[PDB]
RNA sequence: GUCUACGGCCAUACCACCCUGAACGCGCCCGAUCUCGUCUGAUCUCGGAAGCUAAGCAGGGUCGGGCCUGGUUAGUACUUGGAUGGGAGACCGCCUGGGAAUACCGGGUGCUGUAGGCUU
RNA sequence: GACGUCGCUUUUUGAUCCUUCGAUGUCGGCUCUUCCUAUCAUUGUGAAGCAGAAUUCACCAAGCGUUGGAUUGUUCACCC
RNA sequence: GGAGCAGAAGGGCAAAAGCUCGCUUGAUCUUGAUUUUCAGUACGAAUACAGACCGUGAAAGCGGGGCCUCACGAUCCUUC
RNA sequence: GCUCUCGCAGACCCGACGCCCGCCACGCAGUUUUAUCCGGUAAAGCGAAUGAUUAGAGGUCUUGGGGCCGAAACGAUCUCAACCUAUUCUCAAACUUUAAAUGGGUAAGAAGCCCGGCUCGCUGGCGUGGAGCCGGGCGUGGAAUGCGAGUGCCUAGUGGGCCACUUUUGGUAAGCAGAACUGGCGCUGCGGGAUGAACCGAACGCCGGGUUAAGGCGCCCGAUGCCGACGCUCAUCAGACCCCAGAAAAGGUGUUGGUUGAUAUAGACAGCAGGACGGUGGCCAUGGAAGUCGGAAUCCGCUAAGGAGUGUGUAACAACUCACCUGCCGAAUCAACUAGCCCUGAAAAUGGAUGGCGCUGGAGCGUCGGGCCCAUACCCGGCCGUCGCCGGCAGUCG
């Protein structure tokens, strides 16, 4: 499983109705894929793990993007993940800041590669839920719950660096 | 829940080409009529059909 | 390497399935087969006479001649790179019939007697058989009730 | 509802122990003149009918042992096909399909063919 | 540093048979240059069961030096 | 069946294929077909039949060697 | 070569013009589907057989040893045994109840179906059974997809192979030796892997345009000269991309993330400090305690909290006075794991190799976006030839 920017889906999905049980169960997932066919395929490899059922003997009654309630609120976000790194597997507790929780999803995943080279066919989100500031354990957002929060932009660096590309007076960074 | 009908048309593209290929997944290539790279059709989609692409 | 002795790798094609040895049953004998029908090649080996070869059993082929306790039978051998008709003789306890073939004459018969139905009554019905269409469209009720939502386990390590 | 004779599938039919068996039957049983066999009429063969269900046999039982069939184990183990996946390797993860077997927990425990009997 | 266990090296000997059989002169010494470092000495150090003297264990380090003989064709060896 | 079935091992086998008696010589005379190795050549080995003459058993049957998988040999010449 | 098959379409014309509806060839296949058999590998099992193998537990018999006071009925019943029973640990290429995935065979109709009749020296209770033969009627051509087939003669070269995924035998291993399956190389150029028979992409007539694959886009060198995204990492041997061309066990208070536990306003942690100790050293041991000692030990202290000390290198009364708190200090701290990058572990011979230069707000590592670059691949077009249509033209019929 690739990236890009990640969207939630509801993948909501059924054994086949035999003529044993003529109303098998629904189940019903959150999923956080690139597009609708990798949702399904990832729908079928979690319910695969959890419930004896597999995509020839089932069938998807739903797939549809979650659109994000609130995209204009800054919420903290809980994962709840496992993963295997090249040793056993673990769990894990990550924390973000984000407006959506398809974005905080996707900040882990870029934030797991990024820390510990772990891929996305080897983590596994098993949780994610809106914290409120004062629930919080990282620092890292901690010190962003703060109503009276002031910083400057300290050494801003240049980054037209090729227009031009032979200039005369050498760039400031202090603005 | 509303489960649609699962389509019954198919558009297939062979996209890689001819070099080093199994004996089993050549003579499925040719009974889809794919015989060069890019090489798309149409297929009707049943479970003969459908194993014969989950083979190549 | 290895040799070329007839009964060489056979130590558990030709012997008996678990709590199955002894007497061998009496149908297996007093089956009966017409010289044109369908038979599956085993080989017990509680009887040693017109036992087939290891490369015939597990075969099937059609029965060409009739004898007092065995059949011949022309069975398709693969030598090499050609596909050709071997005729052996085979004893009774060896063989047994095909219910593929049966399975074929008797819908044979039921596409006949439909025909036949068909042509009297006034309509056009199927005879052919299709192989597994897709899945036409339904409605799924939910009862009520909402589906229940899963969720991935953590890790623990038992074993 | 059963039984004899001959069976078919060959334990759901076996094994261990306990209870019940009306009527026909099947036996146990009585005997050695003949037939025929023995060291021995115990076995086999023959000739019977005083007694008997004690036994065989049948049916039922046992939180029975086995066996049969499900669940669980478990979408686990293993595996088809794929990748310029990971890892120094050993191996491992994923994609696409298939998918077991113990331990443990249920339920069941002979069906049936032909011919001839008994059961008011 | 026992029982164990992880390595490196190609100055040992094997294993292999890829190159060479219309030919790559086959042991040792002599001579001469250069390289390496897994440092014997010397420079600068740290440690000691380093009081001194002597020695031992490590580090940066290959700049510089590492001999004369008896016996043996010897490489090796052994002695003065 | 944990024994035995001539021997290596594997398979098979219980009123058997084992053990003990009774009677015998199907381990005989013949033509073709087939399987095994295979080039679908031969030998060897084997499997179904068919035609004689027999053995055994009350009989159905079984038997032309060894319960099955090994135990063997062209042309030319000699001999019967 | 041959035997067939589809059929050519009606000058230019124009799917058709026969009999409500209906039908659109046969066979074949490195393929699936539907049925139906076959198998003993992977796995699993050993409270299932055969072998192998670990440990306790419970019982009553015996050529168990014996067991102390029983010679005296070992008055005895115990210690140990064997043995049995129910469990338990771990295994099998030449074990196996069970048992896959992938796989092997067969079938999916006109050579079929169903009616009559006849022949037989085989078979026989029978008008039997079986086989053969002569007539007759039934086409919805009886799964999917693809495809033109069959058939004969003559025949060269080859019979040293090698490599790769997966499986696999011998070997410590090998660019070693030997197999299975598929693909390649040989016999094959081209784009990429700097370089390379075999890797990755893709197979090639001669060209123009467009677009791609694999691979890339600081400069060599076409393309990021994007106001690219988020992090990680400093190396006095950094790192830098399939095969592949170089490293492990073990460590790090280097930094980053995580898991679990613990302490704290009845005031943590670290520092400023007071009593911070006692009969009893009871016991231990006088080669060692009226503190601090290899042994078994361990209490009450007359206490805001104190030992049979972890503090003061001891036979020593040595004896400074830490352990435990209350007054300051007033809010977070500590510990054990874990895995990312970096570091140590880490030594070879001419001077040298992420390809080089170099690169550290990346030109490194991980997860990603939008552009862009170009192969003999793909698309469109031109031209050459080959093959096929057994294609068209003898109607020069103003
Ligand atoms: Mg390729
Ligand atoms: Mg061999
Ligand atoms: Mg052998
Ligand atoms: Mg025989
Ligand atoms: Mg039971
Ligand atoms: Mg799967
Ligand atoms: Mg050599
Ligand atoms: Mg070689
Ligand atoms: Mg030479
Ligand atoms: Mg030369
Ligand atoms: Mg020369
Ligand atoms: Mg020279
Ligand atoms: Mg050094
Ligand atoms: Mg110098
Ligand atoms: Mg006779
Ligand atoms: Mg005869
Ligand atoms: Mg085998
Ligand atoms: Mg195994
Ligand atoms: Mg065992
Ligand atoms: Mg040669
Ligand atoms: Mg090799
Ligand atoms: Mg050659
Ligand atoms: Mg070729
Ligand atoms: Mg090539
Ligand atoms: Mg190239
Ligand atoms: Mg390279
Ligand atoms: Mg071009
Ligand atoms: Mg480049
Ligand atoms: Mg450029
Ligand atoms: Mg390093």
């Amino acid at each position: 499983k690739a990236s890009g920017t990640l969207r939630e889906y509801k993948v909501v999905g059924r054994c086949l109705p035999t003529p044993k049980c003529h109303t098998p169960p629904l189940y019903r997932m959150r999923i956080f894929a690139p597009n609708h066919v990798v949702a399904k395929s990832r729908f079928w490899y979690f319910v695969s793990q959890l419930k004896k059922m597999k995509k020839s003997s089932g069938e998807i009654v739903y797939c549809g993007q979650v659109f994000e309630k609130s995209p204009l609120r800054v919420k903290n976000f809980g994962i709840w993940l496992r993963y295997d790194s090249r040793s056993g597997t673990h769990n894990m507790y990550r924390e973000y800041r984000d407006l959506t929780t398809a974005g905080a999803v996707t900040q882990c995943y870029r934030d797991m590669g990024a820390r510990h080279r772990a891929r996305a066919h080897s983590i596994q989100i098993m949780k994610v839920e809106e914290i409120a500031a004062s629930k919080c354990r990282r620092p890292a957002v901690k010190q962003f719950h703060d109503s009276k929060i002031k910083f400057p932009l300290p050494h801003r660096v240049l980054r037209r660096q090729h227009k031009p590309r032979f200039t005369t007076k050498r760039p400031n960074t202090f603005f | 829940f509303y489960v649609p009908a699962e389509p019954k048309l198919a558009f297939v593209i062979r996209i890689r080409g001819i070099n080093g290929v199994s004996p089993k997944v050549r003579k499925v290539l040719q009974l889809l009529r794919l015989r060069q790279i890019f090489n798309g059709t149409f297929v009707k989609l049943n479970k003969a059909s459908i194993n014969m692409l989950r083979i190549v | 390497t290895n040799t070329k002795g007839k009964r060489r790798g056979t130590r558990y094609m030709f012997s008996r399935p678990f709590r199955k040895h002894g007497v061998v049953p009496l149908a297996t004998y007093m089956r009966i087969y017409k010289k044109g029908d369908i038979v599956d090649i085993k080989g017990m080996g509680t009887v040693q006479k017109g036992m087939p070869h290891k490369c015939y059993h597990g075969k099937t082929g059609r029965v060409y001649n009739v004898t007092q306790h065995a059949v011949g039978i022309v069975v398709n051998k693969q030598v090499k790179g050609k596909i050709l008709a071997k005729r052996i003789n085979v004893r009774i306890e060896h063989i047994k019939h095909s219910k593929s073939r049966d399975s074929f004459l008797k819908r044979v018969k039921e596409n006949d007697q439909k025909k036949k139905e068909a042509k009297e009554k006034g309509t056009w019905v199927q005879l052919k058989r299709q192989p597994a269409p897709p899945r036409e469209a339904h409605f799924v009720r939910t009862n009520g009730k909402e589906p229940e939502l899963l969720e991935p386990i953590p890790y623990e390590f038992m074993a």
